[PDB]
């Protein structure tokens, strides 16, 4: 198939700012007469919408705020200047050749100050030690930029099966990012131990931030 | 104007097949191409195929040359798919548009050989305080986490389910000023309207 | 056939 690459994965950006997406072609993307390449515009638990056709053409209700340009294998989207729903995932898509295929799609999302994660521990709920299973669940709070690293240890050494991992899209008040992470073990294999830690490294700190805590006390 | 009116939540066991329809109303159903993508939650988009309704002609990918099968009734202007021999890495989110130009809300197919299984609770007991609690072992989503009913939004953080054998499994956390607590009392609700359970869940000191 | 939508198509997938 024809792939589609798209640049950036993630553009932070702030309210009022211009944004430029782009979209590579593998092989020109014209057809005998024109060019199908389209933009989508994806929020959070909808379907895409149509934004840009053809290259440049303004689907019936877009506003003149968006722009699309572009020839032969690379096209790029404008937005200018971007609005509170203009926040979102964009999608470009080629319809020249077949199969017909999309792009990995772009996150747009707002620019802010960086933050520092605000890590937090829990041991295993005492009404689930006496069920049979045993979490302890690691919690990284609003922190920026959203890249970042969990490492969980047990009595010193790596742990790292039964690590699940849950992250938040950017938060719509203050702009921040935040994740969780949950060790599952049995009761058994729990109460076998007695160190238990989670290192957070961010971009923010060289030193990773580290939560543990002893069954001991 | 354009409308697509797609088939409801499907849940289904592997090895078994599904019928999703799509509804389309505001236009002359033989002027659009009927398309089909899949989105894999979380995950990129991906064209299936497309049923044309003007000359009944289709077109399969690859990956579902053998499984799928695009029909139509023009006279219901409906459109519907067919996807045989089911999988769990069929589960996803299935749109269907009007040749990319309008697409409906889409179909969530979540196949699986889980049961309805309700969610346990569990409390996350510890300048700010932060709590939380898990919600581990439910079937099938959503699941629903307030804090004292609602009356706590703004600092509440409600993370994704993930998958663990079959059973879903999400937390959430909440920071309240650590002079409130556990002075003033501190509780998640839980709802996981499948089993027709709700679980209250008061945050106490250790 | 005749009458169809080209907005983001150029025509069916079926050749």
């Amino acid at each position: 198939d024809i792939v589609l690459t798209q640049s950036p994965a993630s553009l932070a950006v702030s309210l009022g700012q211009r944004a430029t997406i782009s979209c590579r072609a593998s092989k020109s993307v014209s057809t005998s007469g024109y060019s199908y390449m389209h933009w989508n515009q994806q929020k959070p638990g909808q379907p895409p919408r149509l934004l840009i056709y053809l290259v440049s053409n303004l689907e019936s209700g877009v506003p003149a705020r968006f722009s699309g340009s572009g020839s032969g294998t690379d096209f790029t989207l404008n937005i200018a200047p971007v609005e509170e729903e203009d926040a979102a995932t964009y999608y470009c898509q080629h319809i020249a050749e077949l199969t017909r295929t999309f792009g990995g799609g772009t996150k747009l999302e707002i620019k802010r100050a960086d933050a520092a994660p605000t890590v937090s521990i829990f041991p295993p709920s005492s009404e689930q030690l006496t069920s049979g299973g045993a979490s302890v669940v690691c919690f990284l709070n609003n922190f920026y930029p959203k890249d970042i690293n969990v490492k969980w240890k047990i009595d010193g050494s790596e742990r790292q099966n039964g690590v699940l991992n849950s992250w938040t899209d950017q938060d719509s008040k203050d702009s921040t990012y935040s994740m969780s992470s949950t060790l599952t073990l049995t009761k058994d294999e729990y109460e076998r131990h007695n160190s238990y830690t989670c290192e957070a490294t961010h971009k923010t700190s060289t030193s990773p931030i580290v939560k543990s805590f002893n069954r001991n006390e | 104007q354009v409308q697509l009116q797609q088939s409801g939540p499907e849940l289904v066991k592997p090895g078994a097949s599904v019928k999703m329809s799509c509804k389309a109303s505001g236009y002359t159903f033989t002027d659009y191409v009927i398309s089909w993508v899949k989105q894999r939650t979380g995950q990129g988009l991906e064209w299936i195929g497309e049923f044309y309704p003007g000359t009944d002609s289709t077109y399969y990918t690859e990956n579902f040359k053998g499984r799928a099968t695009l029909t139509a009734d023009k006279s219901s202007k409906t459109a519907y798919m067919q996807l045989s021999s089911l999988t769990s890495e069929d589960s996803a989110v299935y749109f269907c548009a009007t040749a990319f130009d309008y697409w409906g809300q889409g179909t969530t197919l979540t196949v699986s050989s889980a049961a309805t299984t309700p969610p346990s609770v569990y409390p996350l007991a510890p300048s700010m305080v932060t709590l939380g609690c898990l919600v581990k072992g439910y079937f099938p989503e959503p699941v629903t986490v307030t804090w004292n009913s609602g009356s706590l939004s703004s600092g509440v953080h409600t993370f994704p389910a993930v998958l663990q054998s079959d059973l879903y499994t999400l937390s959430s956390s909440v920071t309240v000023p650590s002079s409130t607590w556990p002075s003033e009392t501190v509780t998640c609700n839980v709802a996981h309207p499948a089993s027709s359970t709700k679980v209250d869940k008061k945050i106490v000191p250790r | 056939k005749l009458g169809l939508i080209t907005n983001t198509i150029a025509g069916v997938a079926g050749l």
